[PDB]
């Protein structure tokens, strides 16, 4: 047919129609966003991980640049 | 005539080829989204030259 009947309008219930695909994509549009999105999720956990364990282990770790111990040398004393 | 509609039948194939419609428009949609992610970090413009550092 002529784009639909023609005494009708078919564009009132077209209308409706076309909402449906444009909400099936706005629904299906959020899942695939958290695809995207949570791909990175866990570097950017993993990234900001890495910073608060590299402080905590390295604002207060100087034992290491010594050599790889400090105390417990008990032995023959002097000065 | 107004309220009434004497198509009372709301035929679903219609329906259903809109709806089909919305699986090719659920699929551009998901990629021009996953483009507007995607296409971010095919940086081509030359950007972090060697290992990441300044």
């Amino acid at each position: 047919g002529a784009m639909g009947s023609k005494g009708p309008d078919i564009l009132v219930v077209l209308l409706s129609v076309m909402g449906a695909i444009l909400l099936i994509g706005l629904a299906a549009l959020l899942i695939w966003k958290l695809l995207i999105t949570i791909h990175d999720r866990k570097e950017f956990a993993k990234f900001e991980e890495e910073r608060a364990r590299a402080k905590w282990d390295t604002a207060n770790n100087p034992l290491y640049k010594e050599a790889t111990s400090t105390f417990t040398n008990i032995t023959y004393r002097g000065t | 005539g107004a309220m009434g509609s004497e198509e009372r039948a709301i035929p679903i194939w219609w329906v259903l080829v809109g709806v089909l419609g919305g699986l090719l428009l659920l699929t551009i949609l998901v990629l021009a989204m996953w483009k507007v992610g995607f296409f971010k970090r095919n940086r081509p413009p030359l950007e972090e030259d060697d290992e990441e550092g300044e």
